[PDB]
């Protein structure tokens, strides 16, 4: 679970179910399990909110390659079903702590960022800062090339 | 390939990388954890998009034959500098 | 670690007059003297310094002469004048280097914990900026041999700490507030171009007679920052720039039509006034 | 939508509504209206001209 604190470990949920159901199968310290999954009205609810965890934190982690993603292949890369993904979209999207944009006009929509509606600002940042990096290139090009030419 | 089509299809990946369609996503999210390439991979066409990368170690034949980019840059940005200045020549003033 | 120091042209003039000194007293060629400074931060000020009477033997560059009565002793008389601009480093003329620079700077390292040597320009002919500073560095290798101390390019720029142009400005007698763009353009272009020519010749040497630094440590990542855009197919940027030039030509059109109307109205008013109401 | 309570397009041929609004353009509105006023001012000056002429 500590490893889960990066990349979300978008793992087959049943595998983690093994990893945390064999806690109840501990021939050692098992009171951890009973505090976690020896419970029913909350321990099984802990499994449920763990599904919540995997889906919503995967929504978090996967925010990079977006602007093109399908409702079906969403579930395919979600370790959970499509209408399961439908309810997950629904709750995370009415919660809307992030701003995505989606529509079943195609179903190929995504847990997006503002979807880049911006003017030159994008171009501005890009051109300016990149060109600046290039002047930096030059200004250390002279330096380091001279340095490697010191002995000569 | 220096060339474009940097919205590459997954096909060369799944052929020569001995990986599957369900694992190209892990192939590049583990590379997001690595941090040498951070593509904006397409997932409506399943295309594995190419952004900035960490290039090589040494291409000494291309350290010699980078002239087709370096001298390209030098004489062509020089020539087009001369062309911009040559069209705005006599407002030297 | 220094990103910039105040390169106050007063110490520049000191350097220049003592270069005139080393030229007129005889044949001592490489101008070398002690740089003084006050470490405020990573940023620093260089307004006061001096040349030390020193000689370098033709062979074994590790030949130098740093009198304690012309430095340590002078420092105390200068300590009562101003303690701020402390012993901070030194400098040398001669474009590339000689062999002693490292030993000299490390000898003086006792004085300044971050002592500097500066390749000083005696003939301003550069495309850009004159003399730059190089602080103590520990940068040996991935090999990581016994630590080399060839002082790296510790960037800085021409700091004018105060105006004091009551005379300095009174010296220029040449320029205005250039309301010039073309000057910038030709300079920038030709400078990028000659830089790239130096590049291609250096790399042809690397392929031909260049040493192991052929692709030493960054020359490949040099090519990677080149690989920022590695036709570059800026088609996204093409229609981006299409809307950008929508904006550009909206600016041009609206503003310059305003300009048209502007001069039109009152210039024609004065014109017709002085034209027909004169007769 | 008619009263700016909503800004976007609905659908029955596809049954799919889409929301959108990005009005503010200070460049066009501002400059264009200022130029309109400039045109009015030039119209004014036209009569000063026609007078000082004859």
């Amino acid at each position: 679970l500590l490893k889960l604190f990066t990349t979300m470990e978008l793992m087959r949920w049943s595998t983690l179910v093994e990893d945390y159901g064999m806690e109840l199968r501990k021939g050692s310290l098992e009171s951890p399990a009973t505090d976690v999954f020896g419970s029913t009205e909350e321990g099984e609810k802990r499994w449920k909110d763990l599904k919540n965890r995997v889906v919503e934190h995967n929504i978090r982690i996967m925010a990079k390659y977006y602007t093109r993603i399908t409702m079906k292949r969403m579930a395919q890369l979600l370790d959970l079903s499509v209408d399961e993904s439908e309810a997950f979209l629904s709750n995370l999207v009415v919660n809307k702590t992030i701003f995505a944009k989606v529509d079943r006009l195609a179903g190929i929509i995504n847990f997006q960022r503002p979807k880049d509606p911006n003017n030159l600002l994008n171009d501005w940042s890009q051109k300016l800062n990149s060109l600046m990096s290039l002047v930096n290139k030059t200004t250390h090009l002279i330096a380091k090339e001279e340095m490697i030419h010191n002995l000569q | 390939r220096p060339a474009n089509h940097r919205q590459l299809t997954f096909e060369e990946i799944a052929k020569s990388a001995k990986i599957t369609v369900n694992e190209v996503e892990l192939l590049v999210m583990k590379a997001l954890s690595v941090g040498l390439v951070k593509g904006s991979i397409d997932e409506v066409d399943k295309r594995v998009h190419m952004t900035w990368v960490q290039p090589r170690v040494l291409d000494l034949q291309q350290i010699k034959g980078m002239k087709d980019r370096l001298e390209f840059w030098c004489t062509d940005v020089k020539s087009m500098e001369m062309l911009v200045e040559h069209q705005a020549h006599d407002i030297l003033t | 670690a220094v990103q910039k120091v105040v390169v106050h042209p007063l110490v520049l003039l000191s350097v220049v007059d003592h270069f005139n000194r080393i030229g007129k007293v005889g044949n001592q060629k490489r101008v070398v003297g002690v740089l003084l400074g006050s470490w405020q931060k990573k940023v620093l000020d260089v307004s006061n310094s001096f040349a030390v009477p020193f000689d370098e033997d033709d062979k074994d560059d590790s030949v130098w002469f740093l009198d304690h009565d012309y430095l340590e002793n002078m420092y105390g008389m200068f300590k009562k004048v101003n303690a701020r601009e402390r012993i901070v480093g030194w400098y040398h003329t001669g474009p590339k280097l000689h062999k002693n620079d490292i030993a000299i700077n490390e000898l003086m390292k006792r004085y300044c914990p971050n002592s500097v040597l500066v390749i000083i320009d005696v003939k301003p002919k550069d495309l850009g900026l004159p003399t730059e500073a190089y602080i103590s560095v520990e940068e040996v290798h991935d090999d990581g041999t016994p630590t080399s101390k060839t002082f790296e390019h510790v960037t800085s720029e021409i700091g004018a700490e105060e105006a004091e142009e009551v005379g300095v400005e009174h010296l220029l007698r040449d320029i205005k507030d250039t309301t010039s763009q073309r000057i910038t353009n030709q300079v920038h272009g030709l400078k990028g171009l000659n830089s790239k020519l130096l590049d291609i010749r250096s790399y042809l040497e690397k392929v031909a007679t260049g040493k192991l630094p052929i692709n030493h440590q960054i020359i490949y990542q040099l090519q990677d920052v080149f690989n920022l855009l590695p036709l570059q197919e800026f088609v996204k940027a093409f229609y981006l720039k299409t809307n950008d030039q929508m904006v550009v030509v909206y600016l041009a059109s609206l503003i310059r039509s305003v300009v048209a109307l502007h001069n039109l109205i009152n210039n024609k008013i004065a014109n017709r006034d002085a034209e027909k109401k004169e007769g | 939508i008619l009263d700016k309570k909503f800004h976007g397009i609905l659908d029955q041929g596809e049954g799919v509504l889409i929301i959108f609004d990005e009005p503010p353009v200070d460049k066009t509105y501002e400059a264009a209206l200022e130029t309109i006023q400039n045109m009015s001012k030039v119209v004014d000056s036209l009569y000063n001209k026609a007078k000082k002429l004859t």
